[PDB]
């Protein structure tokens, strides 16, 4: 293993620097003993999933907070963690050179790194895009003969999510999501602006798109590459906006009610691709729980969905239990995904801010809210962005939890990034949230999982600025004696057979 | 001791039926994937059908579509794949095996892998003749 080399940037923490020589890693994963417990430990002041052991004890006699583990009240079993694959994101990890970019992949996908699992990829170009393009520009081609993977697949995107696939601790899985269509197939003929396809579900122009969805996951078949699920469309409200700026394709959702159960659905479930799950809504959650009642309702449509996938965007402190709580009510076998999360910022605020803690706060506190409200996966937006929060061909900028400096051949590793990673390191698919119920009113949270094989997962984040001490009681082990200190997040594990 | 035992196989004539199954022992089905399988002799190994353990979802190979059907007995620990319409092109020996992911022959990034399966059965014949 090696450590963080730290450096700060005029935030409150640090990021950790990495180069062609050198990136800061993890030695094998190793499970202690029986009657011991691992605490992977990170914070403001500058610790980075740092990692220490200690004994559970028999008994425990004070007051101050306990945490109970119920291992017998079981929730949703989770599918994984990851992030984006966009033009811009492949354009700045190869920009590093060859050793570099194998540090970066083997920090997000390896057991040296945080294990990711999931990688979302985007059909055609979108926001974190410099050309503009879609598969199918040659006009009204509606049975597709001419629709071909640019070199932004074949050379960029493609070669590196099987870089990705080789250096995984564990099965990957992708999802796509498309931003526009064709602009031949659209109302307003652009790939931006307020437009939708023409027409209406079931005709030329609805047929036309789905059978594009069939033909994207062919191309990228005959290329070795296979998906796990697609997404109906990436953020559907965008497109009924007034002069939306970037590639959108505007759905409400009787529109995409109705284009799943008429074009969508049937055209998967008849092509050699019927076992990819879809997902709809891809958009922010106060849309729910309608879009789901509305798409979900119509059995026609709720036969073909799989899931529904839910995007992070200016809302991390806000609630979850009127909007992921009720859906899950509502529909408790359909699950729940976020499949897009970023930290977005006001137009004269700073898009990138290199060692913010705040920023990695946020993910965090975002993770254990979507856990606690039965979400079963989290993807981060794009996997490395330059300095500038870019490229993106509309100024679009955000933050990233890797930033790379061409320049020095460097890359940094933001607090976001490790704040994920507690997360997405020791959480594997299949674990199961189980029940954590605190004695007394408290300013943490907190999440607790079972892994497949039977051990303990429970991560703790303190975003006050006090040192909270803390018990976590687990009836098969015993007691787990700790301090939870201010600006700090820490992941536990242990063995409970 | 992780173990898989095929069962069920034999000879059957065209446009007939046959349910293998596969006794699970050493974990208990929601732990594991369970995934069938088949070699047609001069064939590389195909799946066949494959149910997750994370939410019961089915997977099948577009010849298996509808006519074959993959369930659990969770009180007997055993997976079986009900066949249906059989053909001569089905002769072949069928394995099942354990996934360390959700069904990854169908639904993980690399296109068919078989990476993922870490534990396989010795197989059992299934001979479709008239
Ligand atoms: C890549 O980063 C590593 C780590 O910061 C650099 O290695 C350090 O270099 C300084 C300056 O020579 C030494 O004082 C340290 O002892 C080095 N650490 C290790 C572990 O070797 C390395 O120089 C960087 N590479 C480039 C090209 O800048
Ligand atoms: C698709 O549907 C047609 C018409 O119902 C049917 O003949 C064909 O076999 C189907 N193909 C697949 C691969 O499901
Ligand atoms: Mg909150
Ligand atoms: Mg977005």
């Amino acid at each position: 293993a090696r450590p963080c080399i730290p450096k700060s940037f005029g935030y409150s923490s640090v990021v950790c620097v990495c180069n062609a020589t050198y990136c800061d890693s993890f030695d094998p994963p190793t499970f202690p003993a029986l009657g011991t417990f691992s605490r992977y430990e990170s914070t403001r002041s500058g610790r980075r999933m740092e990692l220490s052991m200690g004994p559970i004890q028999a008994n425990h006699t004070g007051t101050g907070l306990l945490l109970t583990l119920q291992p017998e009240q079981k929730f949703q079993k989770v599918k994984g963690f990851g992030g984006a694959m966009t033009d811009a994101a492949a354009l700045n990890i190869l920009a590093l050179s060859p050793p570099a970019q194998n540090l970066l992949l083997k920090s997000y996908f390896s057991e040296e790194g945080i294990g990711y699992n999931i990688i979302r990829v985007p059909m055609a170009s979108c926001d974190f895009s410099i050309r503009t393009y879609t598969y199918a520009d040659t006009p009204d081609d509606f049975q597709l003969h001419n629709f071909s993977l640019p070199e932004e697949d074949t050379k960029l995107k493609i070669p590196l999510i099987h870089r990705a696939l080789q250096l995984a601790q564990r099965p990957v899985s992708l999802l796509a999501s498309p931003w526009t269509s064709p602009t031949w197939l659209k109302t307003n003929g652009a790939v931006n602006g307020k437009g939708s396809l023409k027409g209406q579900p079931g005709d030329i122009y609805h047929q036309t798109w789905a059978r594009y969805f069939v033909k994207f996951l062919d191309a990228y078949a005959e290329h070795k590459l296979q998906f796990w699920a697609v997404t109906a469309e990436n953020e559907p409200s965008a497109g009924l906006l007034s002069g939306y700026p970037f590639q959108c394709l505007g759905f409400t959702p009787e529109h995409q009610r109705d284009f799943i159960a008429r074009d969508l659905g049937p055209t998967l479930a008849n092509s050699t691709h019927h076992n990819v799950r879809l997902l709809m809504l891809d958009d922010q959650r106060l849309l729910l729980p309608h879009w789901a009642k509305v798409v979900l309702t119509d059995p026609e449509a709720a036969k073909y969905v799989h899931g529904i996938a839910v995007h992070w965007y200016l809302d991390f402190l806000a609630p979850a239990k009127a909007t992921l709580g009720e859906t899950h009510r509502l529909f408790p076998n359909t699950m729940l995904f976020a499949s897009e999360a970023c930290v977005g910022s006001k137009f004269w605020e700073q898009s990138v801010r290199l060692g913010s803690w705040d920023r990695g706060m946020q993910y965090s506190h975002s993770i254990i809210t979507n856990l606690l409200y039965h979400v079963v996966g989290w993807t981060d937006w794009n996997l490395a962005l330059n300095p500038e929060g870019g490229p993106n061909w509309v100024r679009n900028f955000v933050d990233s939890p890797i930033i790379v400096d061409i320049t020095k051949d460097t890359f940094y590793k933001q607090p976001m990034f490790y704040h994920l990673g507690h997360f997405s390191k020791f959480i594997p698919e299949g674990s199961q949230r189980v029940g954590l119920v605190a004695s007394q009113k408290n300013d943490l949270d907190a999440v607790a999982l079972m892994h497949p094989d039977g051990s303990a997962v429970v991560v703790v984040l303190n975003r006050s600025s006090k040192d909270v001490p803390l018990t976590i009681k687990d009836p098969a082990v015993g007691f787990l004696e700790t301090i939870s200190p201010g600006y700090s997040i820490h992941t536990y594990l242990w063995h409970r057979q | 001791q992780v173990q898989l035992v095929e069962s069920g196989g034999g000879l059957v004539q065209p446009g007939g039926s046959l349910r293998l199954s596969c006794a699970a022992s050493g974990f208990t089905l929601d732990y594991y994937a369970i995934g069938w399988f088949r070699q047609a002799p001069g064939k590389e190994r195909e799946g066949v059908s494959c149910i997750s353990s994370s939410d019961g979802s089915t997977y099948y190979a577009d010849s298996a579509k509808g006519r074959f059907t993959i369930s659990r007995d969770n009180a007997k620990n055993t997976v079986y794949l009900q066949m249906n319409s059989l053909k001569p092109e089905d002769t072949a020996v069928y394995y099942c095996a354990t996934d360390r992911g959700q069904c990854t022959y169908y639904s993980s990034g690399y296109y068919r892998d078989l990476r993922w399966y870490d534990y396989w059965g010795q197989g059992t014949q299934v001979t479709v003749s008239s």
